[PDB]
C-alpha cells in the first residue's frame, strides 16, 4: 500500500468496514501503520476492528476443524486444520510485528500504550489457543507479560471506569480462565474490576456511563458463566 | 466466555 | 491444486463449507473441476455453493459501495468500488471459464447440462449487474441465451416439479425483472412455473414434495413482491 | 427478489 496516501488508506478502511470487507480493512490499516506516524484514537479502533474480525473468523474455522479432527481420532482433516492454523498464525505475527515496529515504542500516553499492549496480549493469546510445541509455555508467558504491563499502567493512569482499562481487564480475565488454567484468578479479576467500576459510575456523564456499563455487563456475563 | 468486541454493537 | 488428489479436494471442499471458508471451498472445487473428469450431482452442488457464496459476498459489498458513491455524486469511493467490481468480474470469469472448459460440452444428461447452463446464465447475470460499457448489451444477451437453452432442455426432459427446472425458472424470472427490464415476462414465467408444478405435486414422494414446494414458495415470494 | 440459494436452508 506504499503508493497510497495515508488519508486515502484510512478512508478506504472505513468504507471496507461498511462493506463488511474485513480482509481489505486490515490491509488498508496495515498500510496506514506502515506510513510511520502515530495513530489517533479513531485510527487505533479501525486497526483493532479489522484484525479482530479477520482472526475471529480464522479462530472460528479452526475450532470447527479441530472438533472434526478430534472426533476422527486419511490425512485431509489434519492437513486442512494445519493450513487454517498456519494462516491464523501468520495474521497474528503480522499484528504483533506492527505493534513491535513501531507502535508500542512510540506510544507515550497511557491511552495509546495500554491499547497497544492489550492488543499484544490478545494476539499472543490467539497464538496460545493453537499452540502445542516447545514454545507454548513461552507464548503464554508473552501474553501474560503484555497484559500485566498494560494493567500496571492502567491502574496508575486511568480511572476504574475507563473503557480501555475495563476491556483490558475483561480480556486478561479470559486469558486467566481459558489459557492459563487459573479460573480463580479470572473470577477475582472480573469481580474486583466490576466492583471498582460500579463505585466510580457516579462521576460519569450519560455517554461515558453507557460505555462503562456496557463492558461491566460483559464482565458480569462471564462471572455468571464461571460461577 | 466473551472478550471485548471490536465495536459497541 | 494440481498436486492434490481429486478425492482429497472434494473432501476438503466439504470441510471448508462446514468451517464457512467459502473462498477455500471454491479453490478446492476449481481444482477438482480441473482434474478433467465430469462431476456427480453432489459435486456440482459443491461447486455451485462455493462460488455462489463468494460472489454473493462481493455483490453485497459492491451494492454498499455503489450506494455510497451515488450519494457522493475525492476519488476513494469510486476507486474502491472499482476494485471490488474488478474482483467480482474476475470470479465470474473464472466460473464461466470452468463451464466453457469443459463442463458444458461434456454434459449430456439433462440434469447436468441444465445445471451448468443455469450457472452460465447466473454468472453472466452477475456480470450484467455491474456492467455499463460497450459490452453491456452483449453480456445481457449471453445470460439470456444460456438461460433459454437450459429452459428448452428442461421443458423437454424434466417434469415440471424437478427442482433444477424450478430453480432455473426462478432465476430466469429474476433476470427478466431485474436485468432485462421485462417485469411482465418475469411475472408470467413465475406464475406459469408455479401452476404447472402445483398440478404435478400429486406424483411425488414426501421428500420430493418437500423440495419442489420449497422452491415454489420462493416463486410465490417473488410474485408477492412484484404484484 | 430472491434467486435460488446454494443449500436448502
Ligand atoms: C480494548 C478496548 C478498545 C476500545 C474501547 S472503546 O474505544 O471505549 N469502544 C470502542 C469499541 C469497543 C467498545 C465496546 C464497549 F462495550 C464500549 C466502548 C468500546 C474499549 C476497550
Ligand atoms: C439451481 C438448483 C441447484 C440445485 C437444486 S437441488 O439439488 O434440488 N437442491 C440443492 C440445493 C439448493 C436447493 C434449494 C431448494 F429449495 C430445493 C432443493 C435444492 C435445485 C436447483
Ligand atoms: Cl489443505
Ligand atoms: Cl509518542
Ligand atoms: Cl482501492
Ligand atoms: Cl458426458
Ligand atoms: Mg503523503
Ligand atoms: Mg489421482
Amino acid at each position: 500500500m506504499g503508493s497510497m496516501e495515508r488519508a486515502s488508506l484510512i478512508q478506504k478502511a472505513k468504507l471496507a468496514e461498511q462493506a463488511e470487507r474485513y480482509e481489505d480493512m486490515a490491509a488498508f490499516m496495515k498500510g496506514a501503520v506502515e506510513k510511520g506516524e502515530e495513530l489517533s484514537c479513531e485510527e487505533r479502533n479501525l486497526l483493532s476492528v479489522a484484525y479482530k474480525n479477520v482472526v475471529g473468523g480464522q479462530r472460528a474455522a479452526w475450532r470447527v476443524l479441530s472438533s472434526i479432527e478430534q472426533k476422527s481420532n486419511g490425512p485431509e482433516v489434519r492437513e486442512y486444520r494445519e493450513k487454517v492454523e498456519t494462516e491464523l498464525q501468520g495474521v497474528c505475527d503480522t499484528v504483533l510485528g506492527l505493534l513491535d515496529s513501531h507502535l508500542i515504542k512510540e506510544a507515550g500516553d497511557a491511552e495509546s500504550r495500554v491499547f497497544y499492549l492489550k492488543m499484544k496480549g490478545d494476539y499472543y493469546r490467539y497464538l496460545a489457543e493453537v499452540a502445542t510445541g516447545d514454545d507454548k509455555k513461552r507464548i503464554i508467558d508473552s501474553a501474560r507479560s503484555a497484559y500485566q504491563e498494560a494493567m500496571d499502567i492502567s491502574k496508575k493512569e486511568m480511572p476504574p471506569t475507563n473503557p480501555i482499562r475495563l476491556g483490558l481487564a475483561l480480556n486478561f480475565s479470559v486469558f486467566h480462565y481459558e489459557i492459563a488454567n487459573s479460573p480463580e484468578e479470572a473470577i477475582s479479576l472480573a469481580k474486583t474490576t466490576f466492583d471498582e467500576a460500579m463505585a466510580d459510575l457516579h462521576t460519569l456523564s450519560e455517554d461515558s456511563y453507557k460505555d462503562s456499563t456496557l463492558i461491566m455487563q460483559l464482565l458480569r456475563d462471564n462471572l455468571t458463566l464461571w460461577t | 466466555a466473551g472478550s471485548i468486541p471490536g465495536r459497541r454493537s
